[PDB]
RNA sequence: GGUGAAAUUCUUGGAUUUAUUGAAGACUAACUACUGCGAAAGCAUUUGCCAAGGACGUUUUCAUUAAUCAAGAACGAAAGUUAGGGGAUCGAAGAUGAUCAGAUACCGUCGUAGUCUUAACCAUAAACUAUGCCGACUAGGGAUCGGGUGGUGUUUUUUUAAUGACCCACUCGGCACCUUACGAGAAAUCAAAGUCUUUGGGUUCUGGGGGGAGUAUGGUCGCAAGGCUGAAACUUAAAGGAAUUG
């Protein structure tokens, strides 16, 4: 039966939304029923900044961090990314952590 | 103090580019990819190798006119995959501690208003 | 607008339509203002314009062909132009015109 | 037989009093009493008669000169017309793509006349019989009706003969036959139905 | 008492020539023979003949349009092209 | 048996005028020969650097600018205002969810006759108190805020050319009269130029283009 | 065999039979 | 270049990378949300024009004019069809490189139709909330969208205001969530799926074991693909729903 009372994602009230192309796989699939991760990572890496700033002009320079919105498939965010699997009652908490 | 050129690291999957340019761009000086500096086709982008062709590239850029470079980091972008390859810090990294200067780098990743249908189709890659 | 004010004097005013008419209303000087439907021929054009200087009659040169100009008036025959004998309680003569 | 309208226009003679009238082929939405204006300062609107290097690109032009003088000749047929996709001012040009899709640089002196030929879309409507061809050619020229040169006996045609009708042998031609070897499909270079979009790049 | 389902004018050509012709023709013979608005005295007497030519009952103006119709789709977007390029010209 | 570098011609690029280091680096070209001299073949190429890195401070971090090159003498080439971009972390940093975005731009032209075309960028600010955790616009306030932002931008342009305006870009005189209009509006937050590019030179002008440089 | 497919199966077994049966018109 | 790995393929034709400009068609990223609007389909760049709408405000107007509906009609995703245009992208078909025992596929390449638009068809989707519409009644809670009302509220300084954005309370009318369960249910669950053997507010529609089968047949609509209407003979003891433990 009925596993979900938001179905798949977050669509009240519409009928309609509009599909992105998952990062992943590509996979198209509706706007409110994907899973959007922000990534928002520096652009060089733990290792990397201390034998930055060492061989850079500038005190300190700056360090201008890289931001992109990632969407995912589903099958594509189970394969790797937030899922898990939850518990019956463990899928009703939306809460990120 | 230092002249100044300009890097471009273009880091996708399965290859990594480095080549310095003239501050304008118009004009090169050397390249040397990441594929070139091994041979297994499925270590094309690998790190090991991005260091390697990191080092032919720093040496040669200090070998002609330019002791510092702007880097400007890139991936495929477009419709594609628009995180950046594994062989991107590699080449920052190894042409930093090559000995050339560093300053003023971003991120010039083509990103659409989205469109032009990406490929893959409606059902997506299935393996 | 310029319609709405026309339907004013169309139904608390006195009028002429028609090429005839209103030479004998800017012979007389018994008119106003004379308003020239878009497409109505330049020779018409510039013999009404060469009579109204000469009664010191300003003109109005209405956007829209003499089909619509005759539903400007509430007519449903199409008129070239419309000679404004007695303005009602329009503004015309004294507005935008 | 000319499936498009004519213009005659009437100017005046610069060198005689007189009245020298010329034959244009009328471009659509030109109309009888319209004022034509002809020359290298002459303003852009239908019908006007312009040299190709006084109008930025993307307009649209017909009956326009090969070279410079020549008194028209591309895209005269109803319904035809040119685009100008450039200018080169120094050796000045202008680059041209012709109906056929082909692309041409001539002298900027050369001239068009704006707009498309009327009578456009003629040849969407079907002949729908023998007769309405019939009376097509008859004021054309004597190439109706067409018999198959493989219904024909040897000593008239390439294709002729057999005891079935069959061409007997491959129907492209070479660019270097003679006459009287070239009925066919002569220099193709690709041959079957054309699958896909056509439409030069 | 409307004489025909579908054939309309084109039920001159009785059972020949097959329907997809028919149908064909039928839509740009409505297209040619119909009057048209007159754009300049605004009366609808624009009518064919010669295809391409397009003149009027009174005021016996003539116009050259398309060959079954007044004004041709592209002709349009040709007048529409020359208005955008000479206003280039001015401002 | 080559190595194109014992061939080189080299050259150092120098900037225009309202700016801190009107030096700005190095390129190479080709040896000027008898067909195909170095100068008149590229020279009008383009550089981007970071304004912060030519006018020293790093509140301008941002604001990439595009210079072109027009003239050339003796080693020494000078160059032209081509464009401002900004970084793509400093955008893409900016637009934070919760809040609206709001865009706008107009084609104009200057003094000396160069037309462009500005952009400009603004984002809703909660304002201190606000228990809302998102404080979205009106969409009547969206219209209206490009409204002003349109007849604000037409008027600080055609003054005098790029000249005069770069120096009104540089400490963003046009962010504050923003800002100042459209508090009666709506509160907002950020509001930059964000880009501007270059899409009809007038012409050369070697008389003109000298007042830069001495 | 899924319903889809069903489907086109007696979709295609229809006009089939459609067929046959105008030969004898 | 592309993959788990490769190959087909691209490269004195300087490919891939770079710079400058230009062209074409499509699209509207981020901001975008348990947020808006529309009868449903569906609808995210700007601006002008064109008409339309709900909610609210109302000591305005009419006065039963209404609720729901066989027949009949408007609209109706995608694909598909006819005729032009357009044909960048992606891409049924087809052909290829691989993989396989085979591999008509999944992966890679080429790429026709298509994808977009105009004129006209088609009338179908898990067109889904798998939940008819109007009315009444039955229970708590914090957010929020739109309207309104109240305040010697905050923030904006100028000289107080006026505004605008905000805060707090209340009230309509929305999109939802939360907790309850009096109550309902085979359960899953449900502010309706409640006020039902203590069985009747008004009304439309559909179902009567499974398979046969949405088949045959007739009628009807369509260019066609097909749409609406729609049986029986025969077969059969289950098919099925939710929940439990393995
Ligand atoms: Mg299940
Ligand atoms: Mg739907
Ligand atoms: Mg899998
Ligand atoms: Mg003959
Ligand atoms: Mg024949
Ligand atoms: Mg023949
Ligand atoms: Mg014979
Ligand atoms: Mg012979
Ligand atoms: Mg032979
Ligand atoms: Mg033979
Ligand atoms: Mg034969
Ligand atoms: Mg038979
Ligand atoms: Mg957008
Ligand atoms: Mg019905
Ligand atoms: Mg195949
Ligand atoms: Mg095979
Ligand atoms: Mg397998
Ligand atoms: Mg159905
Ligand atoms: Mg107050
Ligand atoms: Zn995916
Ligand atoms: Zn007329």
């Amino acid at each position: 039966p009925k596993k979900r009372a938001s179905n798949g994602r977050n669509k009240k009230g519409r009928g309609h939304v509009k599909p992105v192309r998952c990062v992943n796989c590509s996979k198209s699939i509706p706007k409110d029923k994907a899973i959007k991760r922000m990534a928002i990572r520096n652009i060089v890496e733990a290792a990397a900044v201390r034998d930055l700033s060492e061989a850079s002009v500038y005190p300190e320079y700056a360090l201008p961090k890289t931001y992109n919105k990632l969407h995912y498939c589903v099958s594509c965010a189970i394969h790797a990314r937030i899922v898990r699997v939850r518990s019956r009652e463990d899928r009703k908490n939306r809460a990120p952590p | 103090s230092q002249v100044f050129g300009v890097a471009r690291i273009y880091a996708s999957f399965n290859d990594t580019f480095v080549h310095v340019t003239d501050l304008s761009g118009k004009e090169t000086i050397a390249r040397v990819t990441g594929g070139m500096k091994v041979k297994a086709d499925r270590d094309e982008s690998s790190p090991y190798a991005a260091m390697l062709a990191a080092q032919d590239v720093a040496a040669k850029c200090k070998e002609v006119g330019i002791t510092a470079v702007h880097v400007k980091i890139r991936a495929t972008g477009g419709t594609r995959t628009k995180t950046p390859g594994p062989g991107g810090q590699a080449a920052l990294r190894a042409l930093a501690r090559s000995g050339l200067r560093i300053g003023r780098i971003e991120d010039v990743t083509p990103v659409p208003s989205d469109s032009t249908r990406k490929k893959g189709g409606r059902r997506g890659r299935r393996l | 607008s310029i319609n709405q004010k026309l339907a004013l004097v169309i139904k608390s005013g006195k009028y002429t339509l028609g090429y005839k008419s209103t030479v004998k209303s800017l012979r007389q000087g018994k008119s106003k203002l004379i308003i020239i439907a878009a497409n109505t021929p330049v020779l018409r054009k510039s013999e009404l314009e060469y009579y109204a200087m000469l009664s010191k009659t300003k003109v109005y040169y209405f956007q829209g062909g003499n089909n619509e100009l005759g539903t400007a008036v509430g007519k449903l025959f199409r008129v070239g132009v419309v000679s404004i004998l007695e303005a009602g309680d329009s503004d015309i003569l004294t507005t935008l015109a | 037989g000319r499936g498009a309208p004519l213009a005659k226009v009437v100017f005046r003679d610069p060198y005689k009093y007189r009245l020298r009238e010329e034959i244009f082929i009328a471009n659509e939405g030109v109309h009888t009493g319209q004022f034509i204006y002809a020359g290298k300062k002459a303003s852009l609107n239908v019908g006007n008669v312009l040299p190709l290097g006084s109008v930025p690109e993307g307009t649209i032009v017909s009956n326009v000169e090969e070279k410079p003088g020549d008194r028209g000749a591309l895209a005269r047929a109803s319904g035809n017309y040119v685009i100008i996709i450039g200018h080169n001012p120094d050796e000045n040009k202008t680059r041209v793509r012709l109906p056929s899709g082909a692309k041409k640089v001539i002298s900027s002196d050369a001239r068009g006349v704006i707009g498309v030929i009327a009578g456009g879309g003629r040849v969407d409507k079907p002949l729908l019989k023998a007769g309405r061809a019939f009376h097509k050619y008859r004021l054309k020229r004597n190439s109706w009706p067409k018999t198959r040169g493989v219904a024909m006996n040897p000593v008239d045609h390439p294709h002729g003969g057999g005891n079935h009708q069959h061409i007997g042998k491959a129907s492209t031609i070479s660019r270097g036959a003679v006459s009287g070897q070239k009925a066919g499909l002569i220099a193709a270079r690709r041959t079957g139905l054309l699958r896909g979009s056509q439409k030069t790049q | 008492a409307k004489r025909t389902k579908k054939v309309g004018i084109t039920g001159k050509y009785g059972v020949r020539y097959g329907s997809s012709l028919r149908r064909q023709v039928k839509k740009l013979e409505i297209q040619q023979h119909a009057r048209y608005d007159c754009s300049f005295c605004g009366k609808k007497t624009v009518k064919r003949g010669a295809a391409g030519i397009w003149t009027c009952s009174c005021c016996k103006k003539t116009v050259a349009g398309g060959a079954y119709t007044v004004s041709t789709a592209a002709a349009a977007t040709v007048r529409s092209t020359i208005r955008r390029l000479r206003e280039m010209v001015e401002a | 048996v080559v190595d194109p570098f014992t061939r080189k011609e080299w050259f150092d690029i120098k900037a225009p005028s309202t700016f801190e280091n009107r030096n700005v680096g190095k390129t190479l070209v080709n040896k000027s020969t008898g067909l195909k001299s170095a100068s008149d073949a590229l020279k009008g190429r383009v550089v981007e650097v970071c304004l912060a890195d030519l006018q020293g401070s790093e509140d301008h971090s941002f604001r990439k600018i595009k210079l072109r090159v027009d003239e050339v003498q003796g080693k020494n080439l000078l160059t032209n205002f081509h464009g401002m971009d900004f970084t793509t972390d400093k955008l893409r940093s900016m637009v934070r969810k919760w809040q609206t975005l709001i865009e706008a731009n107009v084609t104009v032209k200057t003094s000396d006759d160069y037309v462009l075309r500005i952009f400009a960028i603004a984002f809703t600010r909660k304002q201190a108190n606000q228990v809302k955790r998102h404080s979205y616009a009106q969409s009547s306030h969206i219209r209206a805020i490009r409204k002003v932002i349109s007849e604000i931008l037409t008027k600080e342009v055609q003054g005098s050319t790029l000249a005069q305006l770069t120096s009104k870009l540089i400490p963003e005189v046009i962010n504050k009269e923003i800002e100042n209009a459209t508090k009666d509006i709506f509160p907002l937050q950020n509001i930059h130029v964000r880009k501007v590019k270059l899409l009809k030179q007038p012409k050369f002008d070697v008389g003109a283009l000298m007042a830069l440089h001495g | 065999m899924r319903a889809k497919w069903r489907k086109k199966r007696t979709r295609r077994l229809k006009r089939k039979r459609r067929k046959v049966r105008a030969r004898s018109k």
